[PDB]
């Protein structure tokens, strides 16, 4: 059980958020290790790239984003 | 001392008044004087101040007319006899060219000086409408396009997806970007003649939320909707001539329009579905929905359901080499003073503030 | 000699008389004198006494016309032509701006000297009708607005309860006192056609009790007003133009008003209750019963189903900026009219004695 | 050397014929000579000796008329439009008020020198209508009044009795002594339209024998009555203004009129039965049956379901104080002719032959 | 100083056209000026350069006239009446004869210096047509015929198939090519006769997509569309004369037209059988499809389901001693055009591309 | 300068044309000249060489009528007037008297020198005919006196037969022979009535394929056919004046004409069957059918199911004291004419070759 980067692709076809397979599953994860949505994990990842000033996405900007909101929020591990 | 029926009819022309009472009383405002008239001065209606000194002088005597509706209903004959004629010898790509001018006519009014409308939400409308579907702005091309081809059993698309999505928010606003009028076919197939006879000279038709015996476990009301879809087969082909009735006496007998047939993930009959194109599946997104809760402007002043709407997004993505010959001069022009206001960093910031969930113009 | 017609259409425009043997009626009483008229001298109708001396002299001629009907017709058309037009340049604010004023209009007249009003009477309506809901002026307001914004798919109120709490009773306030008419859906959808009609170029539409197939042991009866809701879907949304039908042949194709819907504890599917923006259960109150038992005057001269009633409580409760600025000029002037004659110690014994169960003016 | 159109209608004004066919053939008889006019002499019909010397010259010139029913129909376009008008200007004691005396003058003629009515029946009939129901008489002005006051969802009674009882003899009577129309629903919901259009600018309104699904034990046939009743819930409140139509094209939109609804024992829902105010349950009387077995003059000359016989029991136990203060010095006038022809022992001497089983003048 | 009706009904006669409305506007464009008309230069339509110097004097003061409905519509009514004429005098072969001329007068002119249209596509049309059904130009003959000879219940073809196979594109090109319209049943047996009475004075019928009760596991949905057609045996027959109606008062009572009936392998019950004469079941093949995949310009220009391509393949093969005598010298004069531009190798060459699956012109 | 109705009206009268389009079309041909006129020189329709010089002086002005359809319409009422007075007056012995002679008239054309008709086939026809049933020409005579005797509840004969047997192909041809038209009561009972009204001054009525519950195993569809019948009891009796309408308003009601009912081996109620007289059981016979598979020119000239056809058979065995003694004389003269082309060898010869199976004619 995953969360379908196909669904979640979509949304980065949208704003023109140019992401390989490699990074397009790499958000599928957070989709499984805090539970959200396709629809609210690129609403709450985008909001990340302006915090840092970063219009563009990489392995690691994908990554720090589990390290700086989510980090200091998990709701699976309290 | 006598009546001229020429001018209004010619003032019928002008505003394309297919209506008999909107055209009488229209015309029954211009029976006072455009001296003093506050409709003329505060520039409301473009259909008044600028036919007023023209019918002035027809319209005083009209008012002492003993045939006010007659005189105004041959006129309105005058303006579907013109529409009865551009559905024949214009082709379906000049009917279009003919009504995407219409659409800037509007908004070279709103988006002047005599306007209130503000070019900043109708941007913002264009960015909540790209977020609506993928590659939104390439998809109506591309509709656009399948309605000029006109190709049998190949020209009604699908908007099949759950309540509150954007189906009836975009089937809408199509239906004002291209021309037509929208039917209902979840009523008995009695009075089914009487509203089908509505796509007569039209372009396309939207049928909006059809009924059918499938989904009966999703909580989904049947009906006839469905059904009634295939029970016109030749009219969703349109390789023949279908009949059709205007005010009892028959008024037309040409080919069934294509356009766009909605419905709530109900089940569609092969047969049926063998008749359209494209099935868009459009998906409840939530991002959209708390994007309105901070942008009332959209729903208010009707833009996200907007046809004028669409225009925008279409001149502001699609090429020029894409529209007509003689429109692509206009194109490049809207090109020019959108890129004035808003530059793409302006534009994005926009459509981001909706994958967020506030205001897209924040 | 010859009779004219302008002068006819003159005093259409005035009453705003959209009916044929009304308006023929009403002006067939000109044609004798206003001289010794009882009608003239009694004070009853301000139709007749303030328009007579200004249609005496073309009644006059009226009466030995051949074309009685003909002439009074024209007029009819005049008047559906005024509203066919306003329903498209006055926005829907302004509308009710209007309509607000006509109210206030019956008011100075009613409660002025040639008026048999008592304002007491309309005062104790008010406080019944703030007694039947929580808050009931902050929901009218609500409403107004909710008309006004016009937001599709988000326009149609729900008005369910059991039979006998006051729905009817302001389902039918509320339509006076925004304007419009109240249909039915409970006959087939076979003159739905034929009555769906009525909602052209009105404001808002009520629909009374709609039957449907939920509800078989609370002995509430089926029908088919649940599913021709249903039937109804873009009707109910209002994003798409609908078509109507005005006397054989078609009058209107625009975007079919929004309204109330009410119903008596019946069941309603998921898909219709998305068409819909707030849900009001009405309670069936005893104290409001036994308040009425004392109060006959508010069911007699009909106040607490009247618009003309709400009105007096939103100009009692609801402050100044938030009515038309064109129209708070008159607001203060009732605010003043009412606090003179009414402190807010008589007001609130009348709600007073709602709560015991007497009438409202002990 | 031409006719006149104010005289027609003068006369149409006069007999208040609200017919077309019927008024012109009525006119048709004056076009001959009132000098040995066989209907003049013998004193037929009220409205023709009393109107031929008036309309004898216009009637001469009528015949050789080629619009004869053109100038009629305008007419009757007249006498609808007066009622058109008295339904809205004079209150609805006052239209009763008219009735009542409009009652009287056919009895100052058939209880005269050129009438073959006898009094002695007719008050005959007032005996046996009072051994109908338990204070009949005074019943009656409670419905009057219920039908003056006009409360909303508070307006219709419920004739709810066996086969052969009284019902469709008093609900007749009653509808003639205040004036209207009878209508019925066992009909589809389909011409339903067609038939409801009659309540228009009328008193009250009749619903004879509705048939529905209860009793089927009772062997009482169902039917659509009781469910029609259902659907149409706003017209029996009247706190809203239905919509009707009369030939085609709409002729009002105004308050469905009150009325009674008639019925054998049927079954009633709780959501209909509210709608109502009094439920009257005629019982099968037989001293009623063996009554009328040897008093035929009473359905023959119909009086037991005659509006006279109501009117002439109104008057001979209901004082003067309750009737309208313009008509309470023509009651007294009865109230002297009645008590001079009969005393008190010879009418209850008649109601006494009921209880019997005998002849009621015996 | 006075408009002419005998110039308008000549141009009337002309054009054939049988509506109202449409006849009005092209009328309504030579009130203008031929000295500089667009499309009388650029010669787009032969209904307009063709007779606009003819009519121009007319038109001229056509303008101006207050019957500009009541002129166009006798014009109409005479069209009607030559139709209604030809449908009796002029044999069934000979009413084919007119009928393929003026399929090539369009082909003169497409195919000629003021034309547009391109000879290779509609040959290129001929080849696909050919490669639908074996022996397709020898089976369209037959049909023609078949249509002549008039041969009571052996008069109607089957063409019943699965959905996308061909059905749809021939019985329409057929339509074309020899003359009528196409009607439908699968609407309830109401309008049917508002639909039936459009075969009056006609050739043939097209019945498209007829549902019946059978093929329920075939995932083809039931209607009324087989049903209905047992319910018109004697329109089957064509043994008696038939009752028409055309708006309102009834305008003919001859024999039914023959035609074609199409359905999607539904169940046909023998007794509908025994109305037919051949049944030609459709085969869905690829090869047909994978060709219109690279010839787009059958399906956009409108081609494999024109009746001038089935026209173009009635000259290709079938001999001049089969066609009209009065004819045979026009037949001959193609059979030299496209000889000419076209051999027996460049032909044969596209019904290649046909089996492979590639564009037919390559 | 002005147009003749009379003349108009007369040529209706002539023709007989009882239709409005119709009647103006053939008279719009008389507005050139017969100088020229090739349809005057080659013979072509008695309805028109033989009345153009008789209007060309009326029809030269009708071109340049205003009114061109109201002319033609007066003269269609004067023709339906006709009809509508011969249908009282005449017995029904002498309608039929000079039906056989108008359809004598036919004969003396196109069995003359102005005819292209070959008596030869025609007498094949015959032969055909009496190899359809047994005595042919004897139920002839007994079908046509039984249609002359009208007698109630004993009027309409039973043509049940298999399919494909003969049963449309006389009951067709009987229809012309008499005079008459054709109905269907497949149709529901909604439109019934607009196609019942079609037997108004009529001879007799012809129901074909009547469908019924009946026959549920023997593939034969059900319908409404059966069950209609018999909800026109008294329409099958003819003892009382039945009620018809034509073209809305009513106009006629008079006794429903006698006439023939066909089906198909359904079953037949005994309630039903009692209004019948005989019940003629068509077999499907091998020879016929093989026979018209070598006499093509019977079902293309349409002459198996022709009235004339029957005719001949008429005056070939039945005696000339059974006709009218006004006809009689007429009669003779074809027994003469008959006989002197066709011994009794030729004729018998021709039934031989049916028998056979091969063409009537070998
Ligand atoms: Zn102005
Ligand atoms: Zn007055
Ligand atoms: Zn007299
Ligand atoms: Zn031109
Ligand atoms: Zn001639």
């Amino acid at each position: 059980m995953s969360a379908s980067a196909q669904q979640l692709a979509e949304e980065l076809q949208i704003f023109g958020l140019d992401c390989e397979e490699a990074l397009i599953e790499k958000l599928v994860e957070l989709c499984v290790q805090y539970g959200q949505n396709e629809e609210g994990m690129v609403g709450e990842l985008i909001a990340f790239c302006t915090s840092t000033h970063k219009v563009g996405l990489t392995s690691e900007i994908l990554n720090s984003f589990e390290h700086e909101f989510l980090s200091k929020r998990l709701s699976k591990a309290r | 001392k006598q009546v001229s029926w020429k001018l209004v009819t010619e003032y019928a022309m002008e505003t394309k008044c297919d209506d008999v009472l909107l055209l009488l009383g229209m015309y029954l405002e211009f029976q006072y004087s455009f001296e003093m008239c506050l409709k003329c001065i505060k520039k409301e209606q473009p259909s008044h101040y600028k036919y007023h000194e023209k019918h002035y002088a027809n319209a005083a005597i009209f008012a002492d007319s003993k045939n006010q509706k007659t005189i105004c209903q041959q006129a309105v004959d005058t303006v579907l006899a013109k529409k009865r004629v551009d559905s024949l010898q214009l082709t379906r790509e000049q009917m279009l060219t003919n009504r995407f001018n219409d659409l800037l006519d509007r908004m070279d009014i709103m988006f002047g000086s005599t306007g209130s409308a503000d070019i900043e939400e109708w941007m913002a409308g264009v960015a909540w409408l790209h977020c609506l579907l993928p590659k939104m702005d390439s998809v109506v091309y591309d509709f656009l396009k399948c309605m000029v081809y006109n190709i049998p059993k190949k020209r009604y698309w699908l908007f099949k997806g759950p309540i509150d999505s954007g189906k009836t928010t975009l089937a809408a606003a199509l239906l004002e970007l291209c021309g037509g009028k929208a039917l209902n076919v979840n009523l008995p197939l009695d009075r089914l003649n009487f509203e089908l006879g509505v796509a007569i000279d039209q372009f396309l038709v939207v049928f909006e939320d059809v009924k059918g015996t499938g989904g009966e476990s999703r909580d989904l009301p049947s009906g006839q909707g469905i059904n009634n879809l295939d029970n016109l087969r030749d009219y969703l082909d349109g390789s023949v001539k279908v009949n059709l009735e205007k005010k009892h006496l028959n008024k037309r007998t040409q080919i069934f329009p294509p356009g766009i047939v909605t419905m709530n993930e109900y089940s569609v009959p092969k047969t049926l579905q063998a008749r359209f194109v494209k099935q868009i599946d459009f998906r409840p997104k939530d991002y959209l929905k708390h994007c309105l809760e901070r942008s009332e402007f959209l729903l208010e002043k009707r833009i996200i359901q907007s046809g004028i709407a669409l225009l925008l997004m279409l001149i502001w993505y699609r090429p020029v080499a894409e529209f007509a010959q003689s429109i692509q001069s206009r194109i490049v022009e809207w090109k020019e003073r959108l890129d004035k206001e808003f530059s793409l960093s302006v534009y994005q910031k926009m459509k981001f503030n909706v994958a967020m969930g506030i205001g897209v113009l924040d």
